[PDB]
């Protein structure tokens, strides 16, 4: 896309932060107005500016817009945590559509931490009866956007057969993942315990499971 | 179609008369036959009908004195009227009735209505009410210029109504005449039937008069000689 | 009784009124009767002739207009001379069993006919009979005035006379008979007697004998 | 103040067509332009066009104006102020970068310098574009685990596997159990087959009062499986 | 940022109410025809051009039943007719005992008049079975059935009862609200509403059963009800194609003038000039069973798919089961069994002719009084008229529900007759006040 | 700004702001609807008299208003009321853009009144006052 707005920006909890969003004069702001939308992945977005500074209805003071002639500005002040998610932004005249920018992803810094929640669930008997083993590692309650999981098998490191999903928003702004271990009966009934290993930069949890109980 | 009637010539007072009436050219069983008599110094009275049904209706004048039948093997229509009087002394004519029907509006309404129309009649019958019984007329020829003579039959002294008159049948009919009846005082009836004649057909030719009398029991021919 | 007379000039045109007028839609008959006929239907629904009527009579159409049923006879002639009765039928008198009271038609001013005179003396069989009588025909004659008078010799004679009113015959002309009935010393008594007819127009008279 | 809600999820072939609708009620239809707008991975959010019910003027953008057929129906109304209505979108010769999430989106103001803007959006429908088949999915029970035993808090759930549509729907007693419920997003295998799994957080104490069943939905495969989750456990920590 | 509230005077806003309405209609002059009640004197000049609005964007609620413009016209059309039956001569002096015979319910009647005109006059005149009953019971003696109930007025000679156009208009301030939808239901949400001054030219039509001159449902006809469901509340129905129906009354009647007093004159049926045949009405059996065929359509369209008989009226007096109806003066009582003798499921012409008896005296909008004799008309009676509805009933309580379903007609109500005519109109007042906040402030004072 | 003449209630559809330039077409028709000429009251005039006067009631009802709001000569006037946030919360271009007269009404139908006594008394009565005060030298 030609309207370019800022990869990424971070703010600290009650300040504000400032999203850009420029292009060249064939979309630029000059003659052509320029909206804002909070669009959560997986979900349906909200407009919160259009006409540039003129916000939509309902939304809060805390949002104001304001258009120079080589580029266009979001300011978000009294940051919360539903603040933080994916913005964009838009180029458009009376008679012609929307043309959506690049995206910015904006950051909260300064809230709290949250403990992670792992729960690991072993193949069930229906499973095994059906010949295939699927080891699920459950992680809820997210303070960071990231994890990293790691499985073992006999405190020993597995690499076949591994499927770890991408990090999603829970609707309390926390965050959650799951990942999957495949294994063959055998593989499952000729170890004494399985393991799914959670990293984060400020604490590792493990949690273990064994096909004998 | 052709009618001829048939009657008694005379009945007696509180006796019951009797009419027939032969067709021919047609069939009877396909029609409506009806009875109409006239009496002296009256006009047309409709007596009564029947139907193809061999169903009849009436004139209430009658009293229901009257009946009419029909009889296919014979083709024949018949009339009878019980206990007379002298006012049933009549002319007594049958025909064939046709039913019409006049239509003013709707049918199931009954706007309508029914009208019968005798097309067809018969030349009638000469039926006279009296106490007293059919006297036969005796006939006397009257003798036979012009290059014709004439030539006669005096029928005299008969009791009821009409008497048939005809010379030698077919071969004089050119020139007859047949004069209407006289009433004489003494209630008898007597006519005259002339005929004019060549006078050389005199001494060579023959001519009888065929005097009919149906009423009575009689029938006389006379042979004119001068 | 009375009935109903007309008369009507020879060869003009006659119309016969209906004695009915009718209450409602109409179907009239017109019928014709001459004396010692069968009577003949002229007219049938009022507008229909049958087959064999001449074209001069006609009757009346019910066009729902306020007109009476009319007979009318285009160029009458001395053979129409007849009763014509007006059988009448709507829809609000019933069956109508009466066919009316007809007129009797006269036809005038047809030529005037001598009449024809013809007596003759008593039969020899009705001498030996012990009857005698005199007759006396008088046919062929057009004008209606009639009058017969008897003559014993040159006395005329006033009873025994029974002469019937004239009448018109097949040829339209009118016919009588005259009868004098005598005793048969009474015929030979007179020398002579004589049938004499008086008619508007002249003397006539003829003469029989003994012998 | 109105809602709008799109057909369901389908699964077409490249090359064929389909016709997504966007049912709407709650304000006049006739008064505001129906958008239609596209997400995909490749690209990102798109914008496809608008037309507008009152007039039938449509705008499309030249990458869809060879492609997308626009249609509207006539609006059933309900009050003065009040309307229902219906918007097609036609969309041909489908190909695999095509497959994302479609939006209806309602217009923003009846006149000014931005009438036709998205405001009130639907749900979303889900288009999936493959020469793959439709496969059902498996159901099996994830058997109570302890939570806190402490807290007396334990979690049980379903676990669904081997399913190509994406569109899947769970629910719990009939939808008469909401809360604590915790739905899991789905994995995409090598073998380009979903899978998921969905727990409910509820007290250890409850097992003599209240029936846990999970009621999962399928509309491609048009197949639905009523599991029933045995509540014994064999957690040590929730076995004290 | 200021907002301040802005009076605006004349915007468009209006509120249900229900307002006093008045006549209209063009001025006929008339001259033959001294002035027929509907044209009146001088009610309105009607406006050259009829001026209609439609109000796009617009929509609205109509409801046909709970509508004050039928209450109104019923009560205009009662009041029209007392204000006519006033100055015309009252037939106090007539209840006479009458010697009846037989002229068929048609008879005559001789009668010794009480005068103030020398002291008695015997009269007769052609009186029909419905307006007589006997007393003696042994045909000597006959009354009229209403001098036992009620008063009686003769109506004026010279007044016609012919409908004419009548536009009922709004006064100022006040507007009608007209709905354009073709498959209109009888109450709900019309999506086209335009606004008019005044409605269309209204013919009032008093009818029995089947509805006669009005107006032709477009496209598709239409089945009207408050309930479908419940029996109690009538159907009417409004075809697209109108059928034709020809009454006759051939009796070629003769008019006898009688003088009561000063003044008074009564009109007697005289002798009927002509023949005696019964009033009917031909309707085509063809375009009749089409129409027959449409209305059952659209009745299975609320009755599953094949579930329908017709039947005749059964219920109500002789005045309620007959289709009764005004034409040339005569007032007819029509029997209606070979029209509602069907039945349908599974989803040659013979024009159908009803018999039809008349009355002279009548008592209608179920008016119990002031009762008017009808003046017999010279002449006969042909009138030529286009029924465009129908008026049916359900018998109701049913074993087999889907089963089978029976319609009959009726008539419980005359105001059911302005309803087939006035589902499309609406009266509602404008107020023209609304304040709406702007960043507008007026001219300070200080 | 709008040229078009589309007639009575023609603009009802519309905007507000589109339906508030065309008020002189409201206001001619709301008080002229006389029957000239040609009318006889036999239960109608009672009824027609009666409507043509509760029409000029209710008119100078609206002007007894007007008269109390100091705006008896002018459609559009503008005042010294603020505007109560509680009455709506919808912004300036979400009212004149967006929503009719119509269904404008009925959202303001509960406060009409209560906005009706403060238009009487807290500027008009009270302006009245300073009036007589900034003259009053
Ligand atoms: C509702 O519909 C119904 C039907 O659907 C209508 O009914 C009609 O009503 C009118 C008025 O009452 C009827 O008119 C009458 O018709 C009589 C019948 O005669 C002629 O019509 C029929 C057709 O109906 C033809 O078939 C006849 O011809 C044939 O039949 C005769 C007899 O077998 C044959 O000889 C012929 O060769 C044909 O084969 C006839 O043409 C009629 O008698 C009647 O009376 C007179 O009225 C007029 C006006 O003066 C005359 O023109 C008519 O001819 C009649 O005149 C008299 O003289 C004629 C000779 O000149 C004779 O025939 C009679 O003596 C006759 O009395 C009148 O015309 C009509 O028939 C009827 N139609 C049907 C199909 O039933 C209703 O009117 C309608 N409702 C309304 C309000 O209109
Ligand atoms: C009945 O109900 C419907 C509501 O559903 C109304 O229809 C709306 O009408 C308004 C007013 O006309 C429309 O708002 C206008 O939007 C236009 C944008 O359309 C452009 O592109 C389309 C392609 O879809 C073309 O058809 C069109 O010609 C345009 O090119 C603007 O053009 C309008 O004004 C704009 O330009 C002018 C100067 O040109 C500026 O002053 C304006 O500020 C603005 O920038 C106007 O904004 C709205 O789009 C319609 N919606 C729908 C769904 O149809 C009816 O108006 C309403 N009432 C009546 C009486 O019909
Ligand atoms: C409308 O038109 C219809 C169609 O003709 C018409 O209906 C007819 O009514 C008469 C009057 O009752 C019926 O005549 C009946 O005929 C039967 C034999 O066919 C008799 O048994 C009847 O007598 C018994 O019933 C009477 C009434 O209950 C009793 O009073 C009586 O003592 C006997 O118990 C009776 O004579 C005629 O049959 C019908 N028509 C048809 C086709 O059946 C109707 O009158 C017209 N008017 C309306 C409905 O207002
Ligand atoms: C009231 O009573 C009088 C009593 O006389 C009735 O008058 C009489 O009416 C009849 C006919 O109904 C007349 O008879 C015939 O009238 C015809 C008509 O053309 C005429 O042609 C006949 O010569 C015959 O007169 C009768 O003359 C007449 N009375 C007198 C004195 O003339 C009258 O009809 C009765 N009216 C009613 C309505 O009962
Ligand atoms: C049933 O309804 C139809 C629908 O209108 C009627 O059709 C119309 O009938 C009239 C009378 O028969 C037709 O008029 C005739 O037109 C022809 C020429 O087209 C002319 O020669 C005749 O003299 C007569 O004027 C008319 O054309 C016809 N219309 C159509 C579109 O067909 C029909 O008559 C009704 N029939 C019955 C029995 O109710
Ligand atoms: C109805 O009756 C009247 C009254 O008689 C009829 O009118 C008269 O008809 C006759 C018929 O020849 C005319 O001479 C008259 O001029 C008509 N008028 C008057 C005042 O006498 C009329 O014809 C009848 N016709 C119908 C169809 O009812
Ligand atoms: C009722 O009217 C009739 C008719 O005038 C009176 O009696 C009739 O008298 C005529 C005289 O010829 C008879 O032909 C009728 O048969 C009589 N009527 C009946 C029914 O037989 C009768 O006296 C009158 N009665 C009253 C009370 O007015
Ligand atoms: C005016 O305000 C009243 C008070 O809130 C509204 O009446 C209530 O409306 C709600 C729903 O909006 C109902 O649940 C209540 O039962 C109503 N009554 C009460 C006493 O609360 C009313 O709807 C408002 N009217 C308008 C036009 O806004
Ligand atoms: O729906 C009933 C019936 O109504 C009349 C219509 N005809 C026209 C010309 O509109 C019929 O097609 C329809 O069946
Ligand atoms: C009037 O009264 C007389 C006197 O009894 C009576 O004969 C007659 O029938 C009554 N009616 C008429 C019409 O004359
Ligand atoms: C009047 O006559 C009618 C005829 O049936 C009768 O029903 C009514 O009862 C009578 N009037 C009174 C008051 O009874
Ligand atoms: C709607 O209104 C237009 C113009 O006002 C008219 O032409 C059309 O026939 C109407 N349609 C319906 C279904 O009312
Ligand atoms: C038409 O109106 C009737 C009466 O209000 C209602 O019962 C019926 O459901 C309506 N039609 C439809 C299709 O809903
Ligand atoms: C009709 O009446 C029934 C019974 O009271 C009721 O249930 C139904 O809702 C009514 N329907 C209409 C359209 O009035
Ligand atoms: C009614 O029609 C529908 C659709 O054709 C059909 O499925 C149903 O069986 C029909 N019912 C009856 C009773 O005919
Ligand atoms: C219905 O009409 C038919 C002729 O179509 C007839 O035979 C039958 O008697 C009629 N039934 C009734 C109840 O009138
Ligand atoms: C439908 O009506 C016809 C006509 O009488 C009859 O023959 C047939 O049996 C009926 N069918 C049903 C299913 O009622
Ligand atoms: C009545 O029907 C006739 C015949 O189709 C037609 O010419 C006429 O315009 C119709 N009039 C009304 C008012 O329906
Ligand atoms: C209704 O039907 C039931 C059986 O279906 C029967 O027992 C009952 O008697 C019926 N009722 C009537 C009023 O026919
Ligand atoms: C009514 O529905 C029943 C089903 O219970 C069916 O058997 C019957 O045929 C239907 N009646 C009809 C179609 O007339
Ligand atoms: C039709 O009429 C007959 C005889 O009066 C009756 O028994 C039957 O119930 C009626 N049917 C309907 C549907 O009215």
């Amino acid at each position: 896309s030609v309207l370019t707005q800022s990869a990424s920006v971070s703010g600290s909890l009650g300040q504000s932060v400032t999203i850009s969003c420029t292009g060249p004069n064939s979309v630029c702001c000059s003659h052509k107005s320029i909206s804002w939308y909070q669009w959560p992945p997986g979900r349906a977005p909200t407009l919160i500016i259009y006409e540039d500074n003129e916000r939509a209805p309902g939304i809060s003071p805390r949002f104001s817009g304001y258009k120079s002639y080589w580029s266009a500005y979001l300011t978000i002040s009294d940051l919360r945590p539903e603040d933080e998610t994916t913005y964009y932004c838009c180029s458009y005249t009376h008679n012609s559509g929307c043309v959506f920018g690049t995206g910015t992803k904006v950051s909260v810094l300064g809230q709290s931490k949250a403990n992670p929640s792992v729960t690991l669930f072993p193949p069930s008997s229906e499973e095994l009866q059906a010949n295939k083993a699927t080891l699920v590692c459950l992680i809820s309650d997210f303070y960071p956007g990231a994890v990293t999981v790691a499985w073992k098998a006999d405190s020993s490191p597995v690499k076949a057969g591994v499927e770890t999903t991408t990090p999603s928003k829970q609707s309390n702004n926390k965050y959650a993942a799951s990942s999957y271990l495949s294994l063959t009966p055998e593989q499952w009934k000729s170890h004494r315990s399985y393991s799914c290993q959670v990293t984060h930069e400020g604490s590792t949890v493990e949690k273990t499971v064994a096909p004998t109980e | 179609v052709q009618l001829q009637e048939s009657g008694p010539g005379l009945v007696r007072p509180s006796e019951t008369l009797s009419v027939t009436c032969i067709v021919s050219g047609g069939s009877i069983s396909n029609y409506y036959w009806t009875w109409i008599r006239q009496s002296p110094g009256k006009g047309l009275e409709w007596i009564g009908y029947i139907s193809d049904r061999e169903t009849t209706t009436y004139n209430p004048s009658l009293n229901s004195r009257a009946v009419i039948s029909r009889d296919t093997s014979k083709n024949q229509l018949s009339l009878q009227l019980r206990s007379v009087t002298t006012a049933d002394t009549a002319i007594y004519f049958c025909a064939t009735a046709r039913r019409g029907q006049r239509i003013y509006g709707v049918v199931s309404f009954g706007e309508f209505f029914y009208y019968y129309y005798m097309d067809v009649w018969g030349k009638g019958t000469a039926v006279t009410v009296s106490s007293a019984s059919t006297k036969g007329p005796s006939v006397f020829p009257l003798a036979p210029s012009g290059g014709t003579a004439a030539l006669g039959c005096l029928v005299k002294d008969y009791f009821p109504e009409p008497v048939t008159v005809s010379w030698n049948s077919g071969a004089l009919t050119s020139g007859v005449h047949t004069f209407p009846a006289v009433l004489q005082s003494s209630g008898l009836y007597s006519l005259s039937s002339v005929v004019t004649v060549p006078s050389s057909s005199l001494g060579t030719q023959t001519y009888i008069c065929n005097v009919n009398h149906k009423p009575s029991n009689t029938k006389v021919d006379k042979k004119v000689e001068p | 009784s009375y009935v109903s007379p007309l008369s009507v000039a020879l060869g003009e045109t006659a119309r016969i009124s209906c004695g009915r007028q009718a209450l409602g839609s109409r179907a009239v008959q017109w019928y014709q009767h001459k004396p010692g006929q069968a009577p003949i239907l002229l007219i049938y629904n009022n507008q229909d002739r049958p087959s064999g009527i001449p074209e001069r009579f006609s009757g009346t159409p019910d066009i729902n207009f306020g007109t009476t049923a009319t007979l009318t006879i285009s160029g009458v002639e001395v053979g129409d001379e007849a009763d014509y009765y007006c059988h009448m039928w709507d829809s609000r008198s019933g069956f109508s069993w009466s066919f009316g009271g007809a007129t009797r038609l006269t036809v005038l001013s047809q030529p005037k006919a001598a009449p024809s005179v013809t007596l003759f003396p008593p039969s020899s069989e009705e001498l030996q009979a012990n009857k005698a009588t005199l007759v006396c025909l008088i046919s062929d004659f057009y004008p209606g005035a009639v009058t017969v008078a008897w003559k014993a010799d040159s006395s005329p004679v006033k009873a025994g006379v029974e002469t019937t009113t004239p009448s018109k015959q097949s040829n339209n002309k009118y016919a009588a008979s005259s009868y004098l009935s005598l005793t048969p010393e009474q015929w030979k008594s007179h020398k002579s007697y004589s049938c004499q007819v008086t008619h508007e127009g002249s003397t006539v008279e003829k003469t029989v004998a003994p012998t | 103040e109105g809602q709008l809600v799109q057909s369901g999820a389908e699964l077409k072939k490249p090359g064929a067509s389909v016709k997504i609708s966007c049912k709407t009620s709650g304000y006049r239809f006739n008064f505001y332009h129906i958008n239609w707008i596209r997400q995909t991975a490749g690209r990102g959010p798109e914008w496809m066009g608008w037309i507008s019910p009152y007039s039938g003027d449509k705008n499309l953008a030249p990458a869809f104006q060879d492609r997308v057929i626009m249609t509207t129906d006539t609006e059933v109304p309900v009050t003065s102020f009040t309307s229902t209505g219906a918007a097609y979108m036609e969309i041909r010769n489908l190909k695999f970068d095509d497959t994302g999430t479609y939006f209806c989106a309602k217009g923003l103001l009846r006149d000014g310098s931005s009438t036709w803007l998205p405001y009130l959006w639907g749900q979303g429908t889900l288009l999936t574009v493959s020469s793959a088949s439709t496969k059902g999915p498996s159901v099996f029970p994830l058997a109570p685990s302890s939570k806190s035993t402490s807290g007396g808090t334990a979690a049980l759930g379903c676990l669904v596997k081997d399913y190509f549509p994406e569109p899947v729907t769970v629910s719990w007693n009939s939808g008469a159990l909401t809360s604590g419920v915790h739905t899991f997003p789905a994995v995409l295998q090598s073998s380009g087959l979903y899978s998921l799994s969905s727990v409910v957080t509820v007290p250890s104490s409850s097992l003599g009062t209240q029936t846990y069943i999970c009621n999962v939905n399928h509309k491609p495969s048009n197949t639905k499986v009523d599991k029933r989750v045995e509540p014994k456990s064999c957690d040590k920590g929730l076995e004290v | 940022e200021k907002l301040w509230v802005t009076v605006y005077y004349g915007v468009p806003v209006w509120k249900e109410a229900t307002t006093t309405l008045f006549c209209a209609s063009d001025a006929k002059a008339y001259d033959t025809e001294v002035h027929n009640v509907w044209a009146t004197h001088a009610c309105v000049p009607t406006d050259p051009n009829p001026q209609e609005v439609l109000l796009e964007n617009v929509t609205e609620e109509f409801n046909m039943w709970k509508n004050s413009m039928v209450e109104q016209m019923h009560e205009d059309i009662i009041s029209l007719w007392d204000q006519s039956l006033k100055p015309c001569v009252k037939l106090t002096p007539f209840c006479v005992t009458l010697n009846c015979t037989n002229y068929g319910d048609i008879k005559q009647c001789s009668f010794n008049i009480t005068t103030e005109i020398s002291k008695r006059r015997n009269e007769s005149a052609l009186f029909s079975k419905l307006d007589l009953e006997p007393i003696n019971n042994s045909n000597t003696s006959y009354r009229l059935i209403k001098c036992n109930t009620s008063v009686i007025k003769q109506a004026c000679p010279k007044v016609s009862f012919e409908p004419i156009p009548i536009h009922y208009c709004a006064p100022a301030g006040f507007a009608i609200l007209k709905c354009n939808d073709k498959r209109f239901n009888g109450t709900g949400p019309c999506k086209n509403v335009s606004t008019v001054q005044c409605t269309h030219g209204i013919k009032p039509v008093v009818s029995t059963q089947l509805l006669l001159n009005g107006s032709l449902a477009e496209e598709e006809v239409v089945i009207r009800s408050e309930n479908l469901t419940n029996n109690a509340k009538n159907i009417i129905i409004q075809l697209n194609e109108s059928v034709v129906i020809t009454c006759e009354r051939p009796n070629n009647n003769t008019r006898k003038r009688v003088t009561l007093g000063p003044g008074k004159v009564l009109y007697t049926t005289g002798e009927i000039i002509g023949n005696i045949r019964k009033a009917h009405c031909n309707i085509s059996k063809t375009n009749w069973t089409r129409t027959l065929e449409r209305i059952v359509i659209k009745l299975r369209e609320q009755f599953k798919n094949k579930t329908i008989v017709f039947n005749q009226s059964s219920g109500g007096d002789l005045e309620i089961v007959m289709h009764v109806f005004n034409c040339g003066g005569e007032f007819f009582y029509c029997n209606t069994t070979q029209l509602f003798n069907s039945t349908y499921n599974s989803t040659t012409d013979s024009i159908i002719t009803l018999p039809c008896r008349i009355k002279q005296i009548i008592n209608r909008w179920q008016e119990v009084g002031k009762a008017m004799y009808a003046p017999p008309i010279a002449g006969q009676i042909r009138c030529q008229s286009n029924i465009t509805g129908l008026i049916l009933t359900r018998d109701g309580g049913g074993n087999g529900t889907n089963g089978t379903e029976v319609f009959r007609p009726a008539g419980g109500d005359m105001k059911d007759n302005w309803r087939s005519e006035l589902y499309k109109y609406k009266v509602v007042r404008i107020e023209p006040l609304g304040i709406a906040p702007t960043k507008c402030k007026r001219r300070v004072v200080g | 700004i709008g040229a078009v003449f589309l007639g009575f209630l023609g603009a009802a559809g519309s905007t507000m702001g589109a339906a508030s330039m065309t008020l002189t077409v409201q206001a001619r028709n709301l008080l002229s609807g006389n029957p000239d000429w040609l009318p006889d009251m036999t239960v109608w005039g009672i009824k027609q008299l009666q409507a043509r006067v509760l029409a000029v009631e209710r008119y100078l009802r609206d002007q007894q208003l007007l008269g109390i709001w100091g705006c008896s000569g002018k459609l559009i006037c503008c005042t010294n009321v603020p505007w109560n946030s509680s009455w709506s919360n919808r912004n300036l271009s979400e009212i004149w853009d967006n929503m009719t007269w119509l269904q404008w009404d009925k959202e303001i139908s509960n406060y009409t009144q209560i906005i009706y006594g403060l238009l009487e008394e807290s500027q008009n009565q009270q302006e009245k006052n300073e009036q007589d005060l900034l003259a009053l030298d």
